[PDB]
Formats: C-alpha cells, sequence, structure tokens
DNA sequence: AGATTTTATGTTTAGATCTTTTATGCTTGCTTTT
DNA sequence: AAAAGCAAGCATAAAAGATCTAAACATAAAATCT
C-alpha cells in the first residue's frame, strides 16, 4: 500500500471458504501463548469482525486463568470503569483512585506483589468509541508494560496508530497479526455510535387544540412556502385554541420534543416555527387531515 | 351531609375500584401477564401517556387481582421514592427480602440476578414514573431492561412514563435486539364520552346523579377533553362547581351558567403602569426587542418627567420590575449586573391594554415618542 | 461528653432554650401615647382579625373545612406578591379551624408546616415535618421513608393533617422529587393530607413544574391582590386604634404613595413606624404631614445625585467624561483609554491637571466600588470596560443645579 | 446474543481465585526451550552491561 | 468498661447541565483567471 | 470557456457562564474485640 497524493490534490461456497479461514486461526493458538509467555502482546488488524475469533481463544485456551474481556466498541464504557473491575474484582482492593494514572500506580503494586498471577486482558477493538483519546491508550499501555498482565487486541479503524508514539507503542509490545476473517460487523456497529409516518403517529396521540396548533402551523407552512410566533399565538387566541401565551408555549415545547417543529430565533427576537418536513409530504398530509 | 357534600366527597379523585374508561387496555394488559404467564417466558412491557389518563390505576388494579396474587410475585416500585438512581436495586431487595452482604449496589445487583436466576413464582416488576431512572450513561435503565434476557430470568416488568418515545430516544441500544425491546402501549387521553361515563360513575357510586343534568356534564366534558383529555382536572373542575355552589346558595341541580363560570375563569399600582406603558412604547417604536432595565429606567423617567410625578430611583425601579414579573407579563432575563438584566414582554398588547384598564393614560404614553 | 448533648437534641428532649434578660421589660402604663401607637404599629403585631382580607378568609375557611369534615384530603395553591396578607390569613383560618375543633363543632386535625426557605435542601422538608409529627431529627432517607409508612398505609384512628406549605418555589429544584411526593401523598386514599401551597408567582405550575405535578396541584387556586389606596388606609387606622396620634390625611399621604409602587403593607406599617420616630424627636406628639413626607424621602431614597455632588473633583470629572464618550461614540461600553482622552480635554478646559492613568485607575476602582459605574478588574488597564450606571442627565443634574 | 455481549456492562471479570510461566511442563522442558531461554538470557545481559558500561 | 474497625452522614470539589454567545468551518452562490 | 477565489448562510460546535448534581473525601455513630 504505497497511496498517490493525486488523489488528494485533485480532491454458498463463502460459507465454507470463511469456516477454512477460523479453522487456520484457530490453529494459530499455542503459537500466541508461547508469544503471549515471551511478554510480547497480540493485536490483530483483519478486515471482518475479529470478535468471534478471541472469544474462541478466551473459550477453548483461557478456560482456567483469570481474564478481564473488555468491550471496546462499547458506547458507554470509561477507561475508570477498566480500572475500577480490575482494582476491585481481581485483587479485592476496593475503590481505584480517582487520578487514572494513580490507579495504575497502585495495580503495578498489587502486581508486582503477586507473581504467577498472571491477568490475561481482551480488548475487542482497542480503537473504540471511548478509547480514541490519548490518556485511556496511555493508560492500557501502561497496564500492558507489566510482566503479570498479558493483552491481546482487535484494530479497525484505519487510522488507530496515529495515537500511538513510540513510548506507547514500546509499552505495547506488539505482535502483529493478520487475523482477516470476513465476517460483518454486527456488535461492533449494533450501538447508538454508528418522517412522515412518525409525525402521524405522534400526531394521533395529540388532543384536539394540539391538533389544531399544529394545523395552523402546517396551513401557514404550506399558504408560505416558518411562522412568526405573534401570528400563531393571534390565531390560536382568534380560534380560542389556548388560554394565555404560557401554555402555547408549553404546547410548543412539547412540540420541541416531539420534533415537529423547529424553534429558529430571529436578531429582532421573535421566535420563527420553521416545521422540518418537505412540501409535498406536508400537503399530503394536510389532505390526509381533511 | 347534603347532596352537595356527598357530590364532593365521592369525586374524590383518589384510588378506586371501577374504571369504565380503561377497559381494552385493561383487557390487553391482562392477556400480556396471561399469555406470558402460560408460557412462562419473560416480558417486558412499557406503558406510557400523558398524565392524569390513569396508567396507575390500571396498574394498581392489576396487582391486587386474587388470581394474579396465585401466580405471580407482584412488585411495586415509586421511582420517584428513591434516593438516587442507582439505589433502586437496594429499594428492590427491600421488596423481595432478599439476604444481601450489603453496603455496596454492585452487591445488591448481584443478589437480585441470584434470585432472578432461581426464582421459585413469576416476578412483575412495576416501575412507576420511570422517567426519573434516566440519567447520562443510564446504566441503570439498561440493566433494568436487560434483565428479561437474562438466561433463566423470570422477570416481567411494566414501565411507566408519561413520553410517547422515552423508550427509543432514551433506550435505543435495545431496538438492536428484538428479544429486548419492550412491547410499547399508549393510554390515549380520554374523549368527552369517557369522561361523562366516569362522571356517570362517580356520582351513582353514591346516588347523587341528580346534582348534575346531563347537558352540564356535556358541557363540562366537552371543555375537559378538548383541553387536557386528563380526568383529574374533570374531576377537580366537578368538585370545585359543587364547593363553589356550596358556598353560592348558602335539591338545586347546577345550571350551565355555574359551570360556563368556572370554566371561563380556569381556563395596578400606578409605577407599575407607567413601567408597562414605557415598556408597549419602546417595543411598538423600536424594531430591536433587545430592552435592558436602564434602557427601559431611561426612558420611563423621561415619561415620569413629563406627566409631572415623581419617578423611582433604580434600586426601586428593580423591585418595581421584579413584582410586574410575578404576574407573568415579564420575563427577566439575569445577567452580571441590574443594570443589564433584559426585559422580555410575554403578554400581546393588545393584552396589555385590556390589563390596565387605564385607556386615557395608555393613549397619552403611546402617543408621546417624543421622549423615547 | 458532647454526644449525650447531641442526642439529647437529636431526640428532643430537650427544649432549645434562648438566655432571659437580666433586668424586666418596662411596664405598659409608663409607656407615651406615641409608643403606644410605636408598638401597635410594628407589623410583627398580626391582628386578631385582619382587615380588607374577609373574601380570602371565607375561601380559604370554606376549603379547608370541607377537606377537614369530608376526610378526604386535597391541595390548594394560595399565591400573591410579598406582603399582602397571605400566611397571616392562611394561619388566621388555621387558628380559626383549631379554636373550633377545640370545642367539638368540628373534627380534629393536626397542623404541619413548613418553609421552603428555612431549608438549606429541599429534602430537609422531609427532616422537619416528621419533626413536627414525633419530634425526633432523623435522617431525611429515614425520615422520607417514615413518613411514606405514615400515609400510604391505613391506619385508623388516623386523624386529618393539614400540611400548610410556604414558599414553594425554592422546592422546586430540577428532579423536582420533594414536591411531587408533597402533592402526591393526598392523592392516596390512605392519607387524609390537606396541602396548602403559598407562593408569589401566579404562573408557577406552568411555568416551572412539571406536567404531572401541575397535574397534581389542580385547579383550585386563589390570588391575593396587592392592597389598593384604601385598603392600605384601613389597615393602618385599625392599627392605631381610637388614637389620634396619626393625622388622617398623613396616613393618607402614606397609603397613597405605598401603593403606588408595590401594594405591600409591611412597607406601609414601617413608614408609619417612621413617621413615629420623626415626630417622636420633633417634641410634637401628633404625626403631621410634613413628618410622614420626611419618612416617605427618607424611606424611599434616591441618594445617587448626592453622591455625585459628594465625589471628589476629579471623580466629578471622570463622571463627565465617561457620559461624554457614551455620547460620542454612541454605544454605551467604553474603554478606559477614550474615557481617559476625554478626561486630558475636560481637564484642559476646566484648567487643572489630570493625575496620571495609574491614579485614573484608582478613581475608576473607587467609583465602582461605590456602584456609580460598573467596571471590570484594574489588571488590563486602558483595555478595561466601563458602564455607566448613573444615568447621564443625573450627572449633569448634580454639577449644573 | 452471546453473554458477552450486553447492553449495560463494558467489561466482564473471569477471576479464578486473584489474590492480592504461563506454558505447561510440557514445553518448558523441551530443549528448544531451554536453548531459546539460555541464549536469550546471555544476550540480554550482554546488552545490558554495554548499556551500562556506555552510561557509567 | 475501654479500644477498633464499621458504617452512616455531611461537605467539598470535580464534573454534568443549561443557557448565551460567539466563531470557525461546511457548504453555497456567484466570481473570476487561464 | 475551466477551474481557482470572494461574499453569504446556516450549522455543528466552542467558549462560557451559571448551575445543578454525583462521587470522592473527611467525619461521626457504633458494633466489635479485648
Ligand atoms: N378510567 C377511569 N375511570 C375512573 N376514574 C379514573 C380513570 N382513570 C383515572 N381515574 C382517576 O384519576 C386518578 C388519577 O389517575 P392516575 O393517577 O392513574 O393517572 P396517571 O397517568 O398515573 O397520572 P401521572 O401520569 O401523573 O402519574 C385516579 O385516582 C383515578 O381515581
Ligand atoms: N390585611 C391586613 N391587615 C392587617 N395587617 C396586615 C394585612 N396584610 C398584611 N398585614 C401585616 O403585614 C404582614 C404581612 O405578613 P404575611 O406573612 O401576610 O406576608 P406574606 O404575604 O406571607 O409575605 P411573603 O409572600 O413574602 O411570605 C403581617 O405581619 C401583618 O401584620
Ligand atoms: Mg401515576
Ligand atoms: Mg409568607
Amino acid at each position: 500500500f504505497v497511496p498517490e497524493s493525486d488523489g488528494y490534490f485533485h480532491s454458498a461456497e463463502h460459507e465454507g471458504s470463511i469456516n477454512a479461514i477460523m479453522e487456520e486461526y484457530r490453529s494459530y493458538f499455542p503459537k500466541w501463548m508461547c508469544i503471549l509467555n515471551e511478554g510480547f502482546n497480540i493485536l490483530l488488524y483483519g478486515l471482518g469482525s475479529k470478535h468471534q475469533l478471541l472469544q474462541s481463544f478466551h473459550r477453548e485456551v483461557l478456560h482456567k486463568q483469570t481474564v478481564l474481556v473488555v468491550n471496546g466498541f462499547f458506547p458507554s464504557l470509561t477507561i475508570k470503569d477498566m480500572l475500577d473491575s480490575i482494582t476491585s474484582d481481581i485483587l479485592d482492593a476496593g475503590i481505584s483512585p480517582a487520578n487514572p494514572h494513580e490507579a495504575v500506580d497502585m495495580i503495578e503494586e498489587e502486581f508486582a506483589l503477586i507473581p504467577e498471577t498472571h491477568l490475561f486482558l481482551i480488548v475487542h477493538n482497542l480503537d473504540g468509541a471511548m478509547l480514541r483519546n490519548v490518556k485511556a491508550q496511555a493508560i492500557l499501555s501502561r497496564l500492558a508494560r507489566i510482566p503479570n498482565i498479558h493483552l491481546l487486541a482487535s484494530i479497525d479503524h484505519i487510522n488507530t496508530p496515529l495515537l500511538w508514539d513510540q513510548g506507547k507503542l514500546c509499552s505495547f509490545n506488539f505482535s502483529w497479526w493478520d487475523c482477516t476473517t470476513m465476517l460483518p460487523y454486527t456488535n461492533e456497529t449494533a450501538f447508538e455510535n454508528s418522517a412522515l409516518s412518525s409525525m402521524r403517529s405522534v400526531f394521533s396521540s395529540l388532543t384536539t387544540n394540539s391538533r389544531g396548533i399544529y394545523m395552523l402551523i402546517v396551513k401557514y407552512q404550506l399558504k408560505n412556502k416558518g411562522m412568526p410566533f405573534r401570528d400563531l399565538y393571534s390565531s390560536c387566541r382568534e380560534a380560542f385554541l389556548v388560554s394565555s401565551d404560557l401554555a402555547l408555549r408549553a404546547q410548543l415545547t412539547e412540540f420541541l420534543d416531539h420534533k415537529l417543529v423547529k424553534s429558529k430565533r430571529s436578531v429582532d427576537g421573535s421566535e420563527q416555527l420553521t416545521i422540518p418536513i418537505d412540501g409535498a409530504l406536508l400537503q399530503q398530509f394536510l389532505e390526509e387531515q381533511e | 351531609r347534603n347532596k352537595y357534600q356527598n357530590a364532593r366527597r365521592v369525586l374524590n379523585s383518589a384510588e378506586t375500584q371501577n374504571l369504565p374508561g380503561r377497559e381494552s387496555q385493561l383487557q390487553e394488559l391482562r392477556e400480556f401477564f396471561s399469555n406470558h404467564l402460560e408460557s412462562q417466558t419473560s416480558g417486558s412491557l412499557y406503558v406510557s401517556g400523558q398524565p392524569g389518563t390513569g396508567k396507575t390505576a390500571c396498574l394498581s388494579l392489576l396487582l391486587r387481582d386474587p388470581d394474579f396474587s396465585k401466580r405471580l410475585q407482584r412488585v411495586y416500585i415509586n421511582c420517584t421514592s428513591i434516593a438516587s438512581v442507582g439505589a433502586v436495586y437496594k429499594k428492590l431487595c427491600t421488596e423481595l427480602q432478599l439476604k444481601v452482604s450489603g453496603r455496596t449496589e454492585r452487591d445488591h445487583l448481584e443478589a437480585i440476578q441470584r434470585h432472578l436466576k432461581t426464582a421459585k413464582r413469576m416476578l412483575l416488576l412495576v416501575l412507576d414514573e420511570i422517567d426519573q431512572l434516566c440519567t447520562s450513561r443510564q446504566e441503570v435503565l439498561y440493566t433494568i431492561f436487560e434483565w428479561p434476557a437474562l438466561p433463566g430470568s423470570r422477570i416481567l416488568l411494566v414501565g411507566i412514563a408519561n413520553s410517547l418515545d422515552l423508550t427509543d430516544r432514551a433506550l435505543m441500544r435495545l431496538n438492536a435486539r428484538c428479544e429486548l425491546k419492550p412491547r410499547l402501549m399508549h393510554f390515549p387521553p380520554y374523549s368527552k364520552q369517557q369522561i361523562v361515563e366516569i362522571f356517570k360513575s362517580r356520582l351513582a357510586e353514591a346516588e347523587v346523579l341528580d346534582v348534575f343534568p346531563p347537558v352540564t356534564l356535556q358541557l363540562l366534558a366537552a371543555k375537559v377533553s378538548a383541553i387536557s383529555g386528563d380526568v383529574r382536572r374533570a374531576l377537580d373542575i366537578g368538585r370545585r362547581v359543587v364547593e363553589i355552589a356550596e358556598q353560592q346558595k348558602r335539591l338545586k341541580p347546577v345550571q350551565v351558567t355555574q359551570v360556563a363560570a368556572v370554566l371561563n375563569k380556569v381556563y395596578f399600582p400606578l409605577q407599575q403602569k407607567l413601567m408597562l406603558c414605557t415598556l408597549v412604547l419602546m417595543l411598538r417604536n423600536e424594531r430591536n426587542k433587545d430592552i435592558s432595565m436602564g434602557r427601559l429606567h431611561e426612558v420611563y423617567r423621561r415619561v415620569c418627567a413629563k406627566r409631572n410625578i415623581l419617578a423611582l430611583d433604580q434600586a426601586e425601579f428593580t423591585g418595581t420590575v421584579d413584582l410586574v414579573e410575578t404576574r407573568g407579563i415579564l420575563r427577566i432575563m439575569r445577567k452580571k449586573e441590574p443594570r443589564l438584566h433584559k426585559v422580555l414582554l410575554q403578554w400581546d398588547e393588545e393584552e396589555v391594554h385590556a390589563a390596565l384598564s387605564d385607556k386615557q393614560l395608555i393613549a397619552s404614553i403611546l402617543s408621546d415618542t417624543a421622549c423615547l | 461528653t458532647p454526644s449525650q448533648k447531641m442526642k439529647k437534641i437529636r431526640a428532643g428532649e430537650l427544649s432549645p432554650s434562648m438566655q432571659q434578660r437580666t433586668d424586666l421589660p418596662a411596664k405598659d402604663s409608663s409607656k407615651s401615647e406615641l409608643q403606644l401607637a410605636r408598638e401597635q404599629l410594628h407589623v410583627s403585631v398580626v391582628p386578631k382579625s385582619l382587615p380588607c382580607r374577609e373574601r380570602e378568609f371565607e375561601n380559604i375557611y370554606a376549603f379547608l373545612e370541607g377537606k377537614i369534615q369530608d376526610q378526604c384530603g386535597g391541595c390548594m395553591y394560595v399565591s400573591g406578591v410579598p406582603g399582602t396578607g397571605k400566611t397571616a390569613t392562611v394561619t388566621g383560618v388555621i387558628r380559626t379551624l383549631q379554636r373550633m375543633a377545640k370545642q367539638n363543632e368540628l373534627p380534629a386535625f393536626e397542623y404541619l408546616e413548613i418553609n421552603g426557605m428555612r431549608l438549606t435542601e429541599p429534602r430537609q422538608a422531609y427532616v422537619q415535618i416528621y419533626k413536627q409529627l414525633t419530634g425526633k431529627t432523623v435522617s431525611w432517607e429515614q425520615a422520607h421513608a417514615l413518613l411514606e409508612k405514615r400515609f400510604t398505609t391505613p391506619a385508623p384512628r388516623r386523624v386529618t393533617t393539614v400540611l400548610l406549605v410556604d414558599e414553594l418555589d425554592i422546592l422546586c429544584n430540577r428532579r423536582q422529587d420533594v414536591v411531587y411526593n408533597l402533592l402526591d401523598w393526598p392523592t392516596k386514599s390512605a392519607a387524609k393530607l390537606v396541602v396548602v401551597t403559598i407562593a408569589n408567582t401566579m404562573d408557577l405550575p406552568e411555568r416551572l413544574l412539571m406536567g404531572k405535578v401541575t397535574s397534581r396541584l389542580g385547579l383550585t387556586r386563589l390570588t391575593f391582590q396587592p392592597y389598593s389606596h384604601k385598603q392600605l388606609q384601613e389597615i393602618v387606622t385599625a392599627r392605631l386604634g381610637g388614637s389620634e396620634t396619626f393625622k388622617g390625611e398623613a396616613v393618607q399621604l402614606v397609603a397613597r404613595k405605598v401603593a403606588a409602587v408595590s401594594g405591600d403593607a409591611r412597607r406601609a406599617l414601617d413608614i408609619c413606624r417612621r413617621a413615629t420616630e420623626i415626630a417622636d424627636t420633633a417634641a410634637v406628639k401628633c404625626v403631621t404631614m410634613l413628618h410622614v413626607q420626611q419618612a416617605l424621602a427618607e424611606m424611599i431614597a434616591s441618594a445617587k445625585v448626592q453622591a455625585i455632588r459628594n465625589c471628589s473633583r476629579m471623580e466629578q470629572i471622570f463622571l463627565q467624561a465617561i457620559a461624554a464618550e457614551v455620547t460620542r461614540t454612541g454605544v454605551e461600553e467604553t474603554t478606559f483609554m477614550g474615557v481617559y482622552q476625554q478626561v486630558e480635554t475636560i481637564a484642559a478646559f476646566m484648567g487643572v491637571t489630570f493625575p496620571p492613568p495609574g491614579r485614573a485607575l484608582r478613581l475608576c476602582s473607587k467609583l465602582g466600588a461605590e456602584r456609580l459605574i460598573i467596571s471590570e478588574h484594574s489588571r488590563n488597564d486602558l483595555f478595561q470596560k466601563i458602564l455607566l450606571n448613573v444615568s447621564a442627565d443625573d450627572i449633569h443634574y448634580a454639577l449644573r443645579v | 446474543m452471546d453473554p458477552t455481549i450486553s447492553v449495560s456492562k463494558g467489561c466482564f471479570v473471569y477471576k479464578n481465585g486473584a489474590t492480592r510461566s504461563l506454558l505447561g511442563k510440557e514445553v518448558v522442558q523441551q530443549p528448544f526451550y531451554e536453548e531459546y531461554r539460555k541464549a536469550w538470557n546471555q544476550i540480554n545481559d550482554h546488552i545490558a552491561d554495554l548499556q551500562h558500561r556506555s552510561y557509567a
């Protein structure tokens, strides 16, 4: 792979083949055990999902050693959660100190106190959604520096080694391994990190006066191809759809909560009330209400 | 004593046994509990709807059934009552009398999971007002809704909330796995005839049906179901009609005049008058509605000078504008200094003119362009 | 040991006494008539029956008597601008109900009360309501659990309990758990709670309460309108009794100039006390109208022209040059550099030299500590921004006339 | 799905008696592991001796 | 009848939140040299 | 005529600024060991 800069300056059979590929990567495992015994850490950099491969390594080989699986594709994990997990469950040392590097110093002391109590550490997606900051990678490199702790990890993003400087890449004593499974990224993309019908479904739950207020904004939008707030207020007080200003502000706050209406303030202080839907579907919606 | 106090007592707005308006919802909830009992499988559920529509009344009715008392272990937790979002597991342990090694929420969660893995009876965990459990990471709500998908767990949990889309917007991650996402049940707001049937149930439980003629009940429900549709405001105006008629008359059925008067009811100091007139003048004459307290006071002093009456100082003018703010006529956006606070009118001038009730003065202030 | 004292305090077994005077208070008969008016005019002396609040008394009385006799429970929200007789009317209704329940004309009832500004935290109300029941001081979690055990569980013979709640807007916060519990407890049939909530803003349930909390608060409501020109006169002439120590035109001027500002009754009862103290030092025994005019000019004070006239001459040149730069540049916020250039122009006109800018920053700091101007911290000299806090015409009125 | 794939937790302990040489005896008693450990200890100690004698 | 963790509680500080306000940047819409 | 270049415009977002809250830290009540 030797990219050209001119692109920047000008800017079935598959199941059996995948099973043979997975059986070869399953055959690699004793070599990984010897490589982890010599102090190197394992890094996988294939195309497809490597979740099942590292789960098979935890299941078939590390069935009795201490293991902390870490799901790096989790949107909401924190490095405090992982250090708290090690400090509380592996060592029974209680909660880790609030400074993460103090927690790594504590983990290094307590793991210096116990030889031949190895802690395997499997991190699916070391380039995770909350591990992409430099600080969490510094914590993971300081943890992988420990002789007791061994590390297996997955890599998926193309720009991952931009956050590993030579100090982290020396603490991460990686043995790179091309584990290119062709499996789809189901679990890695299942999480949160990666409409006229909904408008009808929320319009059905509204009361009659809320239907009248939204129909007034719909009629003004189709008539003008966002309405100022004062016209909606005078139209509602003429049609008796509201008691005072504050109930109308509560109804528009409910519409902002259910995203039927976008409120764009003007420089003059008037509030504009756009409906964020194209006018053909809005005309069909007005025809649906008749 | 008399029929007036009898109807005022029976409109009540407390817990009830009969629920005439919610019948298909009760049958659907009973069918959900019954099919998930007969299949012996777990099943999450999310009931939602506008306040006052009767969700807690239906689930309080269904947590007192003798047959469900025989078949499943009911638990009701009001989620406002907990000290914190993470403390709810501890409260659940007190609802199940589980033994816990104690004094950390993690061991309470492990005790609840150890009970769920080997429970002898099906568990019905109703979490009323589940919107209080939402935080940011939302570890607690996802941990609770992951319990039906746990291997061998027999919990079936119901979450009551006011939001139509709290499940999707607050729990997008449950959509990825169809075994995890709750079945949804809306509770639609009450119609006019449903509020009339609730009134005709409550007034016939005490046989005080005659104090309300049907015409004025069909006026009251036509107003309330059009405005909001909650039965709490409907029973409140129905109680208020009788407690105003008792004060007013001291059997007379209530007329439409009394209910129309209470429905039209429900649904100044001179310096405050001068402040409102100068604010209306500055809002009319100027395209820029960014009015500060100092920019308003400098015009108010000139208006008081031309009216030949003494003006308040800025330290008293700030308290005067704060007293006008309590009526809802204004809203003051606070800033670093009292002079820099931004007045914002919240009534239209056609309401402010009818509220001041001194048209000869407002005609003088609004024709006084030269003092700006 | 201190721990026995704290345990006897938290158990309520020692009453918190305050030290008594060494000397006896003076006898009532030695007082002058003007002193008798000065002590009848104190705001702490609530009348046994409030003038000009009869309609609100009938409203709160009919609500509370119906909620007590029906044994059902419920809630009410009274509101109005401060000093308008809210809490005095509610406690007067509750004292009348207690006098009636003492004579067995009414069922007996408990009367809890709290106030939202006497609590450091919204949850501390759970500590206080329980303290009006058992008298023990406990943590708010145990107090909330014991209050739920008291109210959710039907325990005959339960007595009706009226929970007055002043200062409802302080108890709100973001979660609104405390106000939700206080308004949700009456809805349960087992609790006979009748909660009354006093507040200032009329629009509070719609402005800052949640939709379910507003739905629980209900539609029964009462608004205390500000006292008018006449009701403030009736209040003060009821406080004075039959005494003629106040002229009627003096009370009329106090009421006319207090009702035009706020409608507060405390302002009238304080201005009349100050007028009595002013008449006392003149050795007159009747509060004539010029004593009321002096007390009104003192207690509706406007002493900024006196501050500009009392400033040192370089500070007056500074106050002229800030308004000169505001007139010149148009915008109301001026940097210190152009203010100093206008200072040098005005000082060259008047003939006095001006202090160098390190002393002009001391002048700006003095005016900003006196709040004649708004100004930043002095560490960023020549580029600090100088708002004028006094109006521009007040400076010319001070330094010309 | 898999028990490791949870919607709530992000880390999953599999503790086996941790309190407060990975290979079995077949590999360590093999002669090639003995000669590899011998050559590696000799080479690493000589390089550390060179680094100390350069820093001294 | 006295010392020791043990636990429940209150305080304080760091972090989440609401809100305004200000800005670079992402895109657009012409605009203009080669 | 082709593709680089200047005002325009909404928008994520960035500061910020108050503000509220959750967890870490100091501390007191108390079973526990002697
Ligand atoms: N269908 C009905 N028939 C008769 N009475 C009803 C019905 N629904 C509700 N009510 C009355 O309304 C009162 C309030 O209902 P409920 O508390 O169940 O509403 P909610 O949805 O729980 O309100 P929130 O969402 O604010 O908690 C109940 O005490 C009950 O007496
Ligand atoms: N109608 C009245 N007649 C006689 N005295 C009155 C009247 N109204 C108010 N006062 C006097 O003014 C004081 C007002 O106190 P009160 O507790 O009523 O004020 P409040 O409206 O509760 O104020 P806030 O709303 O700030 O709490 C009372 O002590 C009373 O002596
Ligand atoms: Mg409810
Ligand atoms: Mg009060």
